[PDB]
DNA sequence: TGGAGAATCCCGGTGCCGAGGCCGCTCAATTGGTCGTAGACAGCTCTAGCACCGCTTAAACGCACGTACGCGCTGTCCCCCGCGTTTTAACCGCCAAGGGGATTACTCCCTAGTCTCCAGGCACGTGTCAGATATATACATCCTG
DNA sequence: CAGGATGTATATATCTGACACGTGCCTGGAGACTAGGGAGTAATCCCCTTGGCGGTTAAAACGCGGGGGACAGCGCGTACGTGCGTTTAAGCGGTGCTAGAGCTGTCTACGACCAATTGAGCGGCCTCGGCACCGGGATTCTCCA
């Protein structure tokens, strides 16, 4: 038997804290897993082109951030830097 | 009693736009995706998550080169759609070139 | 002996499984190596985009007096926001239906 | 055979209604089938490649998903 | 007919080109 | 005094313009204008000359892209003059707005 | 720098027409046609100050122009 | 001592080189392992593209009576083609001017 | 000294192989070397995909071929699969 | 249906600078072996696809009337075009300073890899409440007189 | 502007099945350690970017005269909308057969890795002829009498 992963959990413990008396169906929360791996892809092989455009061989937070401005438009880029800034400055924190 | 020309289509344009309802019979649909990917490999079998993907993308595309049409139609003075307004929003789009 | 084990997810504060993104971005041949702090960025900006699709669905859910979110609310939250509608612009959402707009030409004198 | 008839006239009325259209010339119909099989051989046709590619014999979902979103149109809600 | 010289190696019928005549 | 019927020296200036592949824009004003621009994200930039001859290049092929747009989408109104509403109509149509 | 979008002077305007195949132009057109090349160049030019300011440098290279363009569905031949 | 070394490009009637594209797969981060099937077939490909624009174009500046192609006459070769201009819908070429189309309409009478 | 790649011996010898009395200004052969490397970006992406999707971690023909047919249209599709194969065919037979 | 003139096309002489071929050489592809494992193949399973049959009835089909929209014709007048003049600043050529792209050395510290440990999330069950459905409204909307 | 006909939003009661939660567990994520090379920092070279000046002249701005066309209006007639009645085949259910998608277990031929070797292709550097340009003549096309 086999078993497969999805973001499920995570997308429903994020409304929870968002919304908390509001449920998500099932259709609602496959198309919200489908959004984050498309959002995912998309900064990834952009994160993956900028390094190989500069011949670095990681994929570092920069690289991510770059990214981030790339694809996302205006203020969503703004405040998803903000948000990814403070989340690597809490973790490295640690 | 007789409505007069253009407000029941007035009121099924703000139906179907409320509605999210697939607006294709499912099983000539199913029949038409059958025949035309015959024509790739024979034999063929669909699952049915896969046929429901094809209406979906299928309704789609035609409800957005509705829009466009219907937009390239009032810009020439008129309110009703033609084959030429499909056209040209066909090739603008970039489908026809 | 070994300290109590703690996600990398809670020490960044994220609800986003930040160990799950380091895999996908280190599995998913991407780059040869995956800084530390890649995954923490790329689950932030996840989740962040995530919690305002969800915050702007579950409005439009509460202005239809529901209670749970369906794809007609995920699609109405998209479109009428303007900077989503620009990031999915080519992406269709099944059961979403469209916008209700009726060109302003056509409605009667 | 001849089943692109099953896309009728009510069928398409009904999606331009959608779409937002008040009225509709009688040519309209032809067209608008003819375009819809020509997408649906565009897709159909990468979504066969696909399933050969894999050695199967049946289309899934997703690669019907996988061939719309390399033709720029992707979908979600089905994977 | 169209070839190379190492045939039959470049397709001996290029399709031409259509464009889009709006109006009559 | 000798004058051309106006309209033939204009068709003359497109199969003048057809037939070349020289830029039509000033090089001068055009590089001053994409430094005026570039100072808004950062200041105190420099420009290689490949860099804005890339883009004059690329401004001009969009410019003339778009106004094979709406010019189609003027002829479709059956008028020969093209107006903003065409390019607004074109740019709609084309998913840039 | 200021007002250098004057710099596109109608004769050019009207010289990309006709390139374009456009017969007749109307007199809005010089303004249109100004705003939309402005904002199609400050889309272009914010990507390839991203990625000049990613790759840390304050030269805009002819291959940062070439990579913003290809991002955005306008792939360009000739320069990279 | 060994045998003398012949190139996979030789041994595979190409010109284009099956080693550097070998290399190019294996360095560009695509998979993690590259067949050894892979860049020939890679070289073929591409060998078989440039022949046909490049022919196009040859007999295109053979129309200008000019022996140096220059990207005017690829832009002709690839806009002539239907099959080529669908590859090449979205690319721009440098130098290149536009395919001479004037609408029949604006034509007089 | 640093060196820089570029497909010009390549494209050289076959516009000789195919044009034996037409040559090629540098302004075109930039061009060709941009062309050359989109398709080969073009193709390899789409085999990487491919090898993701069913999950193999090996890019070989059949990758490839299928990349070759959903890329390049019709005939064009037809007759590069069929220099492919030869190729391949040819190169395995020494 | 003919000439005038304006533009285009065509032919010949000349200079040049960009393409083509040649000469090191170096570093990147080739050859020869080895080893680990990813993929090929046999086998088994049981899920989901395909096919069939009967009923209900929602939806498509066919038809008639007329009315509002498409299309053609007419008038105008004002906007755009074609051409002459003049004022502007792009363009070319040359000089000069230096900011910063590009490369080399070096080291350290950040990531890969491994082993061990354990709990987070996956699969399966499940019982209730949110939502779909039926029906009687009071209500807003369209139309004609 | 008022009344009749009719979509339509509303409230109540009803059904039901989808989901939010709980449990068991396993496998992938975290902790601790070591090794190594990727890149961060420092230093230097010199490339090409920016700024400036002067002269030519090609192009932009400006203005004027007039005509082709954009827009409004009128009229006519087809054709598409609306509603009614009559097929029809879609949808739903139920069942049965089995094709093949997926999983598991072996096993081998294939690709990565390493060391020695050498020639393929890059960099520089000629040299000359394809072509860009100028001058002059021939042909074509558009316009008006």
């Amino acid at each position: 038997r086999s078993r497969k992963e999805s973001y499920s959990v995570y997308v429903y413990k994020v409304l929870k804290q968002v919304h908390p008396d509001t449920g998500i169906s099932s259709k609602a929360m496959g198309i919200m897993n489908s959004f984050v791996n498309d959002i995912f892809e998309r900064i990834a092989g952009e994160a993956s082109r900028l390094a190989h455009y500069n011949k670095r061989s990681t994929i570092t937070s920069r690289e991510i951030q770059t990214a981030v401005r790339l694809l996302l438009p205006g203020e969503l880029a703004k405040h998803a830097v903000s948000e990814g800034t403070k989340a690597v400055t809490k973790y490295t924190s640690s | 009693h007789r409505y007069r020309p253009g407000t029941v289509a007035l009121r099924e344009i703000r139906r179907y736009q409320k509605s999210t309802e697939l607006l294709i019979r499912k099983l000539p649909f199913q029949r038409l995706v059958r025949e035309i990917a015959q024509d790739f490999k024979t034999d063929l079998r669909f699952q049915s998550s896969a046929v429901m993907a094809l209406q979906e993308a299928s309704e789609a595309y035609l409800v957005g080169l509705f829009e466009d049409t219907n937009l390239a139609a009032i810009h020439a003075k008129r309110v009703t759609i033609m084959p030429k307004d499909i056209q040209l929003a066909r090739r603008i789009r970039g489908e026809r070139a | 002996a070994r300290a109590k084990a703690k996600t990398r997810s809670s020490r960044a504060g994220l609800q986003f499984p930040v160990g799950r993104v380091h895999r996908l971005l280190r599995k998913g041949n991407y780059a040869e190596r995956v800084g530390a702090g890649a995954p923490v960025y790329l689950a932030a900006v996840l989740e962040y985009l995530t919690a305002e699709i969800l915050e702007l669905a579950g409005n439009a859910a509460r202005d239809n007096k529901k209670t749970r979110i369906i794809p007609r609310h995920l699609q109405l939250a998209i479109r009428n926001d303007e900077e989503l509608n620009k990031l999915l612009g080519k992406v269709t959402i099944a059961q979403g239906g469209v916008l209700p707009n009726i060109q302003a030409v056509l409605l009667p004198k | 055979r001849d089943n692109i008839q099953g896309i009728t006239k009510p069928a398409i009325r009904r999606l331009a209604r959608r779409g937002g259209v008040k009225r509709i010339s009688g040519l309209i119909y032809e067209e608008t089938r003819g375009v819809l099989k020509v997408f649906l051989e565009n897709v159909i046709r990468d979504a066969v490649t696909y399933t050969e590619h894999a050695k199967r014999k049946t289309v899934t979902a997703m690669d019907v998903v996988y061939a719309l979103k390399r033709q720029g149109r992707t979908l979600y809600g089905f994977g | 007919s169209r070839g190379r010289l190492r045939e039959s190696s470049l397709r001996q019928r290029p399709m031409p080109r259509l464009t889009f005549q709006a109006g009559d």
